[PDB]
């Protein structure tokens, strides 16, 4: 029949390379925000 | 302007134009009241009473 | 024994929070047993997975609840599982949670305000086994009130104040004694078909029925019965769902928006 | 998702604003115009209310203790008038957030009774509800000619207003509305308590028993009060307790104040001093 | 019960050892990271 | 331009004029709540 | 554990024990973090170090 | 501009638009009331 | 068309409306005539 | 990232968008507002 | 997919969001730095 | 770990995964506002 | 202007009207009498 | 509609203002009494 | 709901606009002589 | 007395009899922390 | 179509801007806020 | 219940042998606690 | 018990799983609770180290 | 029969059930001992 | 003597006296630790 | 319910209310051995 999405490899594939790289690149602002935050105001 | 009345209600209209007058004319007597400068209640010769001697009408509050 | 439990705890304390699990546990329950109608759900989750994935939310499904209906009329399961049905409209856009629009005359269609279940193909029944739905020709000893307008003789006229028909009898309930439908004779092709009391706004002063809900023209299409003296579950939901559908159909205006 | 019988009920049209447009459903939500504004006042009020527990009283007690957290009114002093965001004026915006929120819940639900075919009850029972908040943060302050005599939002905050504002009258049990909205609110409990008894009890009779039939309903209070009301009218009155509860309860703290200074025991003294007695 | 075949059950459960296995690896690294800034015992 | 094939321009008006009034009110009222800014007084 | 663990999908669903457990280590990981907030020992935001 | 009344029903447009206006018109008058230096019945 | 009154119903029933609301308008300033005279406001 | 318009319809998106855009940036304004140094309307 | 949206018109929205959303992120980065010289936050 | 969008509707993964890090975002911005030590906005 | 009584039923509007006179012409009593100013039973 | 015909609708109305100018007078005269024994304004 | 029916709406609703306007200017500029609030 | 489950359901008795033993297991455990001469968390 | 009515929708937010900046202007003049 | 005596013996069987083993570690709990602190 | 495996035939060992570990969690919250509530065994304000 | 499952499969559930209850109470009671070496309640 | 089963249901004479001994014993222990006299819980 | 599970039942409530009688009475003697009421 099908996956438990309807999603095939492909397709999960697909989504998962472009989920991942949205996310690094999510990621990647959050460490820069969090470089500046921490030479602005250091937590620990 | 008969197009009103081909489009509203006569019966209705005045219902509600009668309804929304006499509203009208008790929230503004109303709001005259609220105003101590119009409160006609009061009596034509009303005079507030003179507080002497460090009296005062209200306690002090914040 | 004392009210403190711990330097901070007390007995009030372990009281509420006793009291918290007890709650969400009742919640649980209460949430099982308002999934025993309508579940598992219908989503495009379901139906792109091919059935593999059951959309139930969290509880779960409880196991099935027997209602043994009285004089033998069948068992039937809460949590039951009925055949798909296919709806009698077509979705306006594409995309998840879009509404559908009916096919052919909206009032005829079976959807939206006029769609409803099939019930059971039999009358209720009252604690004695007669149907309770009857009309007052054959509940004989049922009466109009003295003070109240009788129903009967009365001009029945659609939304637009157009005649639609007389009321030719008057249908009760014989376990609770009230008025559930009025026969009108639709004075367009001389057949009856039911009113129900709740689409009905009488006009004492002028012994007429007015009906909001349909035209005078609708009440050609009123489903009908198929014995002239009793009505069966089925044909209930489907006489009151036609006249619902007439709230959203009957007018074009009634679609909307009003702005 | 959608209920197994549901399909056939998601119809377009039936809207009061918007027409196709917000016209769908989210989920189990159906949204509509007045879901869509509905949404974004609670959002905004929501998330004022969370900025109002950030800043708190004060930075010293500032909290986020759910109990503690407190969004007051301005003081009596601003009157009517615009209060500073720290000083009332936020309450003053999320009263306004609340009072879109709540109106469109209502509209959408009239939208929804629109799609159904159904009467117009619900919106109608939730109005009653909107009309006591209504009394509470509206009617009642202008009257009183201060926005100050809001109840502040806080979850235990607002029933220390309540406290107050009841020895505000040095004993409100006294207040004869508020005896007959306590009345209506008991009476309903007793009444919702019957319902659910005489239905739970009917649908699920004693081991090995049929379900009873609507003779076993009336048959059952005629035995025990003598009076059976009926299935349909059941829900009248439930219905009507309910919303007479509210409507009693909102004369009840408008005359407090505004129609009413002394202490309610007071009030009773035109039956006390009838020449009767 | 639940339709996932016995290919899946051990696949599913390959991925989820790795993927708590990891999870795992990160909270002992933050927990060790946060003894050394402040212990608790 | 194309905004109008996935917005009905007629129902759009109503929206974008609640929503104009609604935001010209707000900002009045927090002008009127800043005393510097306060032209009734 | 046996090399028969993975027997437990066959009994609980893998994506709703998926969703719990996210849902479950989300609120668990917000909940001990507020706690440590709410302690002047570990509130890491205003103990005033550095 | 004039071909506009034949898509918003002139009707339930000039309906809505006098309770947009009485109601605007309230809301000025009580801004003015509630602040002293403008409340009319004052003074 | 949308009650049933007709271009002559109409038309009557706005004539003295009109003539009802000078009658009513007209009471109103003398009203305020007179209340100005009492105590003015502005 | 076209593919995105895929999986959220630009009808409910595009709205939810805005009303979002717009509720946070009316509660930044409002956080500057409740700041007494970035309270740009203090005089 | 399950939008009822193309590749192809899918790929023409995203163009005309692009550049609105670039357009708006220019103003806000306008404004940004014009609040940054009106009041330093940092 | 691709394999995790033949367990989870990705449009429903991101909907749920986009309001959960707003309101994070939200959340970790307020407890910072709430502390002085932090505060941006206080000077 | 005999017309209005082709619209308003005559009998429900004189129980209207003798119903509403005689309510307001009891408030105004009662106003009175609650004013020290135009109470006469204070002698 | 309401089924006074206009004649009859002419009969009504003749004793409606007649008996309605009866009653402003009785209220003018109560006013003008009320006026001479205490002025309230 | 044609142009001659919707014509003959904004010819009225132009003149009561107008009128509306006129008279609303009128009392501003009476209210500025009252109490200026600028 | 094997006969007992004749008349008891093995099902719903079990559960039953375990929920009641553990909260009898949480009562007396806590009846015993109120008691200051058993309470083992105290120092 | 969805170009006609774009042409009187941009032409009636120029006229409000036109109005809106005129406003500004004036209040600026009236009181800063910078 | 519908629950003959066929498999209502051995029910009864584990039933009593459970309740033995569960009552089997509460008197050594007991007997530990009357140890750490008699209550008579 | 020689044979307690027949537990199983009367109770749904999937419902099983799921409560036990929704009642060892909540268990477990409680005890820790219950600690911090303590002079003695609250770890995060007893001040050691 | 009563939950679905047979005489092999609940003999299967139950080892491993005891053998994952097992190490549950093993990690327990390493946890009790070292709760014990921190700060004994007895 | 054993004819009383006859019109008393077994199964539902059992739970009813099983909760109703219960609740007694429970109102016992507690009536108990109230009074001083018999509180054995106190330590003394 | 028959005549029959009559004597039947009520033999084994017999002796299930005589051995709880008999624990009452050891731990009502116990109970009077420590601390006496009367
Ligand atoms: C003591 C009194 C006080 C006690 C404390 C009370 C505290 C307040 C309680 C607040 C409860 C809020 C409930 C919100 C329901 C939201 C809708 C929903 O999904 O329901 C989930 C759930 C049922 O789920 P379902 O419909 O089976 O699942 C559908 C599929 O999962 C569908 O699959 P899916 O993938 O769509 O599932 C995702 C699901 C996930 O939902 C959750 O995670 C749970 C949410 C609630 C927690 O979220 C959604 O379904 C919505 C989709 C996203 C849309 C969200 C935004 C909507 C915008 C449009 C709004 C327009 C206006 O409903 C509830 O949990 C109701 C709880 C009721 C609690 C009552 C306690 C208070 C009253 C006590 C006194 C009464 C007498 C008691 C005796
Ligand atoms: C008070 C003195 C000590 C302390 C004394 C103890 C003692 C004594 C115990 C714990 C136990 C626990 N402590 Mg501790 N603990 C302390 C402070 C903490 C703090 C904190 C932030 O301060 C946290 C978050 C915890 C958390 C924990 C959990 C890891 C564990 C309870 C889990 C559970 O209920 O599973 C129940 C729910 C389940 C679903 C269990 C499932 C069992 C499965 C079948 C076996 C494999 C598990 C699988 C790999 C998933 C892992 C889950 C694990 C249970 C973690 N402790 C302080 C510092 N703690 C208990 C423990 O060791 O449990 C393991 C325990 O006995
Ligand atoms: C010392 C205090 C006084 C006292 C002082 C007051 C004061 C002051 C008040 C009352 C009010 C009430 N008192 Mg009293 N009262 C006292 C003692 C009592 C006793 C008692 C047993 O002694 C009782 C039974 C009552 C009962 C009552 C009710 C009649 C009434 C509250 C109900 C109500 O107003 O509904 C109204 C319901 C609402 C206002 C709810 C509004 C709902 C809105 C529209 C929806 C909100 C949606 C929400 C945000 C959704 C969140 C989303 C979630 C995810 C779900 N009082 C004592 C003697 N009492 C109140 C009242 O009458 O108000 C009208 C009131 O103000
Ligand atoms: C003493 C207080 C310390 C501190 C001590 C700790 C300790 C100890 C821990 C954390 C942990 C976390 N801290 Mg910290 N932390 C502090 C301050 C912060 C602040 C802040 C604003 O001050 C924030 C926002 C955070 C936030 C976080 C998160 C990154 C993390 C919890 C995630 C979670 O709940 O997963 C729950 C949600 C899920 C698990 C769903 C996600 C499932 C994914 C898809 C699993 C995929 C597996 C795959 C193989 C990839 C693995 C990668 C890892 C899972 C990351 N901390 C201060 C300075 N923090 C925990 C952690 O490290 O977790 C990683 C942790 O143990
Ligand atoms: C503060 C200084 C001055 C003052 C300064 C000003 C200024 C400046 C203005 C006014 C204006 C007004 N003032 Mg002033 N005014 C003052 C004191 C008062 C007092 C008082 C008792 O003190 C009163 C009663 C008023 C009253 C008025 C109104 C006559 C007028 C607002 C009309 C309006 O809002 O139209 C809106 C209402 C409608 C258009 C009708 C609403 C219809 C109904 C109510 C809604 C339902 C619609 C229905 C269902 C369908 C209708 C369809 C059609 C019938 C076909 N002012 C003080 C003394 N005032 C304004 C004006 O002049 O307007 C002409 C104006 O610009
Ligand atoms: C110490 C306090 C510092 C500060 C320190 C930090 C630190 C540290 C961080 C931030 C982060 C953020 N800060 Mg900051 N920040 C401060 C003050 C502010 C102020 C203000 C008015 O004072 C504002 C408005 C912000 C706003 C922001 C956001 C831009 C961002 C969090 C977004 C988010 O939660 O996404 C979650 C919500 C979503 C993802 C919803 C998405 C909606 C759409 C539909 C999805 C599109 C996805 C897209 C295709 C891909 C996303 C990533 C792209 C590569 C851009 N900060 C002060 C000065 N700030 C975080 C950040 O940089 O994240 C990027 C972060 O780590
Ligand atoms: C406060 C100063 C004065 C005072 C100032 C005024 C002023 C000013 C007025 C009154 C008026 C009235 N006063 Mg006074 N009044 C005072 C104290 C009193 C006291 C008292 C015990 O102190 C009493 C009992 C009254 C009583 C009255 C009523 C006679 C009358 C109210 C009429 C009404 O309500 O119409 C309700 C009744 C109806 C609407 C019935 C309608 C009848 C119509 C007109 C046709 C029927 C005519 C006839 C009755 C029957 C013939 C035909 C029939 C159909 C068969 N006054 C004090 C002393 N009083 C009012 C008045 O004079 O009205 C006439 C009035 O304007
Ligand atoms: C006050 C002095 C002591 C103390 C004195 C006692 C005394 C005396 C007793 C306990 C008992 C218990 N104590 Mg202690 N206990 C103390 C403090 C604690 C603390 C704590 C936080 O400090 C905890 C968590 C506990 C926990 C416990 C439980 C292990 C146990 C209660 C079981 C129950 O409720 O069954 C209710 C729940 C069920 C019955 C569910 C049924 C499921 C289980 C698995 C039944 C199995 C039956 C059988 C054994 C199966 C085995 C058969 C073979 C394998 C074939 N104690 C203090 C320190 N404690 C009781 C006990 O030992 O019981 C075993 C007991 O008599
Ligand atoms: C009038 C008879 C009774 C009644 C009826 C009633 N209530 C109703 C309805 C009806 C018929 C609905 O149809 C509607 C509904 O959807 O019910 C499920 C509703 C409803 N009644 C609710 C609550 C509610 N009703 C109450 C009372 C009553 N409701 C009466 C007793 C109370 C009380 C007594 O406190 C509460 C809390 C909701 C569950 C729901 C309406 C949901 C709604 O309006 O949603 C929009 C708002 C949000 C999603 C979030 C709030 C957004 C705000 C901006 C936040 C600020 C709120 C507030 C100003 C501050 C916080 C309050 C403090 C006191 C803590
Ligand atoms: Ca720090
Ligand atoms: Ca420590």
């Amino acid at each position: 029949n099908s996956s438990m999405t309807g999603l095939t490899e492909q397709e999960a594939q697909e989504f998962h390379g472009i989920f991942v790289q949205s996310m690094t690149a999510f990621f990647g602002i959050v460490v820069i925000a969090h470089i500046l935050a921490w030479l602005w105001r250091p937590w620990l | 302007l008969y197009k009103i009345w081909l489009a509203f209600d006569p019966r209705m209209a005045l219902i509600g134009l009668g309804a929304f007058l006499f509203a009208l004319a008790l929230f503004i007597h109303y709001m005259l009241l609220r105003s101590p400068e119009f409160d006609w209640l009061l009596g034509p010769d009303y005079a507030p009473v003179t507080l002497s001697a460090g009296m005062s009408a209200l306690p002090a509050g914040r | 024994m004392s009210a403190a439990i711990t330097e901070y705890m007390d007995v009030a304390q372990l009281t509420i929070w006793a009291f918290w699990f007890f709650f969400a546990g009742l919640i649980i329950y209460l949430r099982r047993e308002d999934k025993r109608e309508g579940y598992p759900l219908d989503s495009d989750r379901t139906e792109r997975s091919g059935g593999r994935v059951k959309v139930v939310g969290f509880p779960d499904l409880a196991e099935p609840k027997t209602f043994v209906l009285p004089h033998n009329a069948g068992t039937v399961m809460a949590p039951r599982v009925e055949a798909p049905t296919s709806i009698n409209a077509t979705p306006v856009a594409p995309f998840p949670g879009a509404p559908f629009e009916p096919n052919g005359d909206p009032m005829l269609s079976g959807f939206g305000p006029s769609a409803s279940p099939d019930r059971a193909k039999h009358c209720d029944l009252t604690f004695e086994g007669l149907p309770k739905i009857v009309p007052l020709r054959v509940a004989t000893d049922f009466s109009i009130a003295e003070r109240d307008p009788d129903p009967r003789g009365m001009t029945v006229v659609g939304l637009d104040g157009e005649v639609a028909g007389t009321v030719s009898d008057v249908w009760v309930d014989r376990s609770e004694p009230q008025i559930r439908y009025l026969e009108v004779k639709v004075a367009a092709g001389g057949k009856n078909v039911l009113l129900p009391i709740g689409f009905s706004r009488f006009d004492k002063k002028a012994r007429k029925v007015k009906v909001a809900a349909i035209k005078a023209a609708h009440f050609a299409n009123v489903p009908t019965l198929a014995k002239p003296d009793q009505i069966t579950l089925y044909e209930e939901d489907k006489v009151c769902a036609y006249y619902a559908g007439g709230k959203l159909y009957a007018t074009a205006e009634r679609a909307g928006p009003l702005l | 998702a959608m209920l197994s019988f549901e399909r056939k009920y998601r119809v377009r049209g039936g809207t009061l604003i918007g027409g196709d447009l917000f016209d769908f459903w989210v989920g189990p939500f159906y949204v509509g115009f007045f879901g869509v504004a509905g949404f974004f006042f609670a959002l905004l009020g929501v998330l004022l209310i969370v900025w109002g527990a950030t800043i708190g009283p004060n930075a010293e007690l500032q909290t986020y203790n759910i109990w503690q957290i407190s969004i007051a009114p301005p003081d009596l002093s601003y009157g009517l008038g615009m209060a500073p965001m720290t000083e009332g004026g936020l309450w003053q915006i999320i009263t306004i957030c609340a009072i879109g929120a709540f109106v469109s819940w209502a509209l959408r639900e009239v939208e929804i009774c629109r799609k159904l075919g159904i009467g117009f009850h619900i919106p109608f029972a939730f109005a009653f509800a909107i009309g006591a908040y209504l009394v509470l943060v509206v009617v009642r302050p202008i009257l009183m000619g201060a926005w100050g005599h809001g109840f502040p939002y806080g979850i235990l905050s607002h029933l220390d207003w309540v406290s107050n504002v009841g020895y505000q009258f040095l004993h409100f049990h006294y207040n004869p509305a508020h005896m007959l909205a306590i009345t209506f609110f008991f009476t309903n409990c007793l009444a919702l308590s019957m319902h659910g008894s005489l239905i739970l009890s009917v649908t699920n009779p004693q081991k090995g028993e049929e379900v009873k039939t609507s003779e076993h309903e009336n048959t059952f209070f005629r035995d025990i009060v003598g009076y059976s009301i009926g299935a349909l009218a059941i829900h009248r009155l439930g219905l009507f307790l309910a919303l007479s509860a509210v409507f009693w309860s909102a004369v009840c703290i408008v005359i407090s104040g505004p129609f009413w200074t002394r202490g309610w025991p007071e009030w009773w003294n035109w039956w006390l001093e009838l020449p009767l007695w | 019960m639940t339709g996932l075949t016995e290919e899946e059950a051990k696949e599913f459960h390959g991925i989820f050892t790795q993927s708590m296995t990891m999870f795992f690896g990160i909270v002992i690294i933050a927990h060790i990271l946060a003894w050394l800034w402040r212990p608790w015992l | 331009h194309k905004i109008w094939q996935i917005f009905d321009p007629r129902r759009t008006l109503v929206a974008l004029f609640g929503f104009l009034f609604v935001l010209g009110l707000l900002i009045h009222f927090i002008l009127l709540s800043s005393p510097a800014f306060n032209w009734l007084s | 554990m046996s090399p028969d663990l993975w027997k437990i999908w066959l009994l609980v669903d893998p994506r709703r024990i998926l969703i719990a457990v996210f849902a479950f280590l989300t609120v668990l990981g917000l909940a001990i973090h507020m706690i440590l907030l709410s302690t002047a020992e570990f509130n890491w935001l205003e103990d005033g170090v550095p």
